[PDB]
């Protein structure tokens, strides 16, 4: 979370813009055996 | 070479979930106004995809990298 | 071309304590015979170097990437 | 080191075998503030 810094100069050359794949999530730092959703 | 248009994310849409068995490798690139932009290249499926850095397998990968 | 059938790690040597001032972004590629392995693509002066993924700035970087 | 499977065969194309920068290091999870060795 710490906004220390990024790379001094990425200057990112975008390869593509893309358009999503499947489900998304947030870290829970724990295993998950209780529910499945999409 | 205007590669960085503005304070925008390289990937307009990100690929969440994805198959970690279908991935080549990851690239962590962080533009100064976006989350930890991780982009991973597909072995054979389409092309290179942008991965959500909040994915459980991404977390695991990051976490286990400290160990391995 | 060298194919990963035999055990070939990209780091013939690896840049440990590499300068972050020189890095644009990190490409993480865990090769079968080797630990977590990162190759960092550098700014205009250098190209790519293979990184010691045991560096404190790498570890911290991984750790913050989990959620930021 | 734990995981179902890693990136299942990247077949990594060597782009510079590198040449070593300085020293080496190893994490211990527990932070190390004072690390003065080169």
């Amino acid at each position: 979370m710490e906004g220390i810094s990024i790379y001094t100069s990425d200057n990112y050359t975008e390869e593509m813009g893309s358009g999503d794949y499947d489900s998304m999530k947030e870290p829970a730092f724990r295993e998950e055996n209780a529910n499945f959703n999409k | 070479k205007p590669v960085s248009l503005s304070y925008r994310c390289p990937c307009r849409f990100f690929e969440s979930h994805v198959a970690r068995a279908n991935v080549k490798h990851l690239k962590i690139l962080n533009t100064p106004n976006c989350a930890c932009q991780i982009v991973a290249r597909l072995k054979n499926n389409n092309r290179q995809v942008c991965i959500d850095p909040k994915l459980k397998w991404i977390q695991e990968y990051l976490e286990k990298c400290l160990n391995k």
